[PDB]
RNA sequence: CGUCGUAGUCCGGAUUGGAGUCUGCAACUCGACUCCAUGAAGUCGGAAUCGCUAGUAAUCGUGGAUCAGAAUGCCACGGUG
RNA sequence: GGGUGAUUAGCUCAGCUGGGAGAGCACCUCCCUACAAGGAGGGGGUCGGCGGUUCGAUCCCGUCAUCACCCACCA
RNA sequence: CGCGGGGUGGAGCAGCCUGGUAGCUCGUCGGGCUCAUAACCCGAAGGUCGUCGGUUCAAAUCCGGCCCCCGCAACCA
RNA sequence: UCCUCCUAAAGAGUAACGGAGGAGCACGAAGGUUGGCUAAUCCUGGUCGGACAUCAGGAGGUUAGUGCAAUGGCAUAAGCC
């Protein structure tokens, strides 16, 4: 199952992240939804998030998957963090190659929030 | 026969002997032979104890023992002035220690196990107890 | 596709409260066609084998490469990274193109048609389904008279039974057992 | 007694070489590397077994 | 161009791919030639325009392979079905004739290294 | 050759007790080739190539005595 | 008269096969005949070696006994020379 | 008891970047005449066994058999 | 940093210093000859020279390299 | 001379001409990095098909692997594409 298979590509890059602390944005996505969390350098508390799930963003998209569903997260998340004094981050990918989906997501946030 | 597996590793050293043992109630029958004292047995002692249970018996029981050698014997043939290397392996013992049983039988009566365990004492540097099922 | 959707459509989905299953989602499907070529341990001149293999590749939407062993250590004495056959094998739209002309018809060259066993195991409905030789195909420079050629045909489904795999079969011009 | 050792010189130009060992038993082919040096501060491939 | 062979004739006479296609012997694949207006004058091993054609017709008017013995699918049972001397002497490896054998052994059917 | 020639033993083992350190550097127990029980905290890395203990503070050494396995990370704390 | 220009050949025939025709107490086994289907080896041959006289040698034809049927064995008769 | 080596076709023996084993004799059939010598045609071995190492073992590693040698210990 | 020569059909060795032209002697094989085998005799088969470039109209033949293989000697940690 | 595991004692050092075995060099790659991938071995059916390698299925091992030996780490792969 692509679960198990994606903790093998995430374990090295998060006991790594554990090395360099700080809080992580936490980008998950699944084939209908996409999501993002601003999680502490302890990971006992989040700070802020943004998804596809919300009612408002929700029903301003043709699909929740979408790139431009990606980028509408982008857009939130950079919003929200900026809004907390969040820079000078690098970019946790839960597991999942950067390019598509991921990479709209972070080009939505260059200009609203968070850059890398 | 009587040896495990051959290992690049044969010239095991002598350890040190000592007390307690785990496995001193009866497994594979009703009556039994049990150390109470410490010391050694070679693979040709062993297999003699086990004859003279045998021939006390023949079709009557057929006998288990719980012991096989774990460790080879380094030996020469004469004394030497000291000296070069460590000998070759000229023979296989097991240890034993008080609390171990070491044979058992079920097929046959009580007085005949006594018996069949009595005529092997004589083969062995320690003086054996003999063990029951003893169940309430 | 010219026909493909059928076999996910109504195939064995009618027939499967005789396992009394209730979501189409427990009902089988292909997944795959293997295919496997007849080496002939062929080494020294190797060109004839080539254009067997350019022939296997006029059959198959695959570019042809070739497959290795899984041991490096063998009862047959094998040498590393040993070359054993080449696949070639068919999924989606290839697998679907490739049943226009495979799997279908064999009869335009006959001399019995009766004879052959027609069997397969595998307790999970995977399946060998291969009728045996070949009618030939109109192309260019295919007068060469090669001897000594082999197909087999396999099978790969989602079934959970022996029986599974026999039911869906019946979907393809396979002659089954008397 | 089975390996050469060569002397590679900058594509830049240099009057000293950098020094190395190659095949000369089963393999024909040229031995070329990226090395860096002082005099021309550009970082450069180092060829021909002068 | 394909009408009944397999094989291509490229410096041996037009009698190839028209002789041995399991249906027609040296005599009858001759007979073909004359009958689809083809002579033997200066070796031709590559056609005329459009002769294939009046080839054509006069060899798919004789049977072959399948249609040539077309029931051995039946003829089968009294050979390899029941108990049969005829076929048990062929699956190992002799004939039924009345073979000279002290002459005729040979390689194909046991060395003779 | 071939002969036995048995070659010599070479250190490891610990190099002192408690919460060490306060100088410069924290030098753990000097066990040689070792990845697989004693470690360095991501918080707080050090060690070379040859994966001998040490971690990268001027400070005290603290001990994290959890972790998967049986990892306990050197550690460190302000005092 | 027609034809190949030297090709494993329009060469070559053993084998694997079909379907009919005849005799006979009976032909699966241990026969002949016919018309057809597959068509290998063989490219003039180890150490070497046989023979010869004038209508003869050479070579191509014809007949007959053994039979109900059945020889490349057996015995005989012409052309050309 | 302990140690160094030899064992490859019916015979004598070569054979280690180990990789699917070979010649000369001999023998069969023959030539010559009924044989010898020898010319021509032709076959190949658990590489003494066992059990391992190895991509591959006749060869390396531990052992048993068959065969030869070294030793009863310096004064 | 120092040393002379060879590689020619299957061996052996000429030819190279004459640029244009392949040789001697064995072996291998076909015939010829005989009471065996063979020997001998008359013929035949195998050749742009280890190999890659350069000089030139032209390279086995003149020059530079790489590999196989064998002598000799000065400085050489 | 050097080196992996052990004698060696809940620091080191260390016995003896002690037990098992390596190094004196090789690959400009097995170095640097991005991303992907997942490993003994066994059984059964189907075949080319000479037990078993293969094609697929079922079972099970991070005991597979690493330029070299040893020992431990390791799929988070430092293992191979």
């Amino acid at each position: 199952d692509k679960k198990s298979a994606r903790i093998r590509r995430a374990t090295r890059a998060r006991r790594k992240l554990q090395e360099l602390g700080a809080t992580r944005l936490v980008v998950h996505r699944t084939p209908r939804h996409i999501y993002a969390q601003v999680i502490a350098p302890n990971g006992s508390e989040v700070l802020v998030a943004a998804s596809t799930v919300e009612k408002a963003i929700a029903e301003q998209l043709k699909y929740t998957g979408n790139k431009d569903a990606a980028a509408a997260v982008g857009k939130a998340v950079a919003e929200r963090a900026l809004e907390k004094g969040i820079k000078d981050v690098s970019f946790d990918r839960s597991g999942f190659q950067y390019h598509g989906r991921v990479q709209a997501l972070a080009d939505a946030a260059r200009e609203a929030g968070l850059q890398f | 026969m009587l040896q495990p597996k051959r290992t690049k590793f044969r010239k095991m050293h002598k350890g040190r002997n000592r007390g307690l043992a785990q496995g001193t109630d009866v497994s594979f029958g009703s009556f039994g032979l049990k150390a109470v004292g410490r010391g050694r047995l070679t693979a040709r002692q062993i297999e003699a104890a086990r004859r003279a249970m045998t021939r006390a018996v023949k079709r009557q029981g057929k006998i288990w023992i719980r012991v096989f050698p774990d460790k080879p014997i380094t030996e020469k043939p004469l004394a030497v002035r000291m000296g070069k290397g460590k000998g070759n392996v000229e023979y296989w013992v097991a240890l034993i220690q008080p609390g171990k049983v070491l044979y058992e039988m079920d097929g046959v009566p009580e007085e005949l196990a006594r018996e069949a365990f009595k005529l092997a004492a004589a083969k062995l540097p320690i003086k054996t107890t003999f063990v029951t099922k003893t169940v309430m | 596709a010219k026909l493909h959707d059928y076999y996910k459509d109504e195939v064995v989905k009618k027939l499967m409260t005789e396992f009394n299953y209730n979501s189409v989602m427990q009902v089988p499907r292909v997944e795959k066609i293997t295919l496997n070529m007849g080496v002939g341990e062929a080494i020294a001149d190797k060109k004839l084998l080539d254009n067997a293999a350019a022939d296997l590749a006029a059959i198959s939407g695959q570019k042809p490469l070739i497959t290795k062993a899984r041991k490096s250590v063998a009862g047959f004495k094998i040498r590393q990274g040993y070359p054993i056959g080449c696949k070639v094998t068919l999924r989606g739209e290839r697998m679907w193109e490739f049943f226009e002309r495979l799997i279908t018809i064999a009869v335009p060259r006959i001399r019995d048609f009766r004879g052959l066993s027609a069997k397969s195991f595998d307790g999970r409905g995977n399946y060998s389904m291969g009728v045996r030789e070949q009618i030939i195909f109109p192309e260019i420079d295919y007068d060469k008279v090669d001897r000594v050629r082999g197909l087999d045909i396999t099978i790969t489904t989602t079934a959970k039974s022996d029986e599974e795999g026999r039911a869906l079969l019946a979907a393809f011009d396979f002659p089954f057992r008397k | 007694g089975i390996r050469e050792k060569i002397k590679l010189v900058s594509s830049a130009g240099t009057g000293h070489f950098y020094t190395t060992t190659k095949n000369k038993r089963t393999k024909p082919e040229k031995l070329e590397l990226k090395k860096f040096d002082p005099v021309v501060r550009q970082h450069v491939i180092y060829k021909e077994a002068k | 161009a394909r009408i009944a062979g397999i094989n291509i004739p490229d410096h041996k006479h037009a009698v190839i791919a028209l002789t041995s296609i399991y249906g027609v012997g040296k005599t009858r694949s001759k007979a073909i030639l004359a009958a689809a207006g083809i002579a033997e004058d200066v070796k031709i091993s590559e056609l005329s325009e459009g002769q294939i054609d009046t080839l054509r017709d006069e060899v798919a008017k004789f049977v072959v392979e399948g249609d040539l013995r077309r029931e051995i699918s039946m003829s089968i049972k009294r050979l390899m079905d029941l108990g049969c001397y005829r076929g048990l002497r062929h699956r190992r490896g002799l004939p039924v004739r009345g073979q000279r054998t002290k002459t005729n052994a040979r390689t194909r059917k046991g060395p003779r290294k | 050759g071939g002969s036995t020639r048995n070659g010599r033993d070479s250190e490891a083992k610990r190099l002192g007790v408690k919460r060490f350190g306060g100088e410069s550097v924290l030098a753990g127990s000097i066990i040689v080739r070792q990845r697989g029980t004693k470690f360095h905290a991501g918080a707080n890395v050090g060690c070379g190539r040859d994966h001998t203990l040490f971690a990268k503070a001027d400070g005290k050494v603290k001990f994290e005595v959890k972790g998967p396995k049986n990892r306990k990370f050197i550690s460190i704390e302000a005092e």
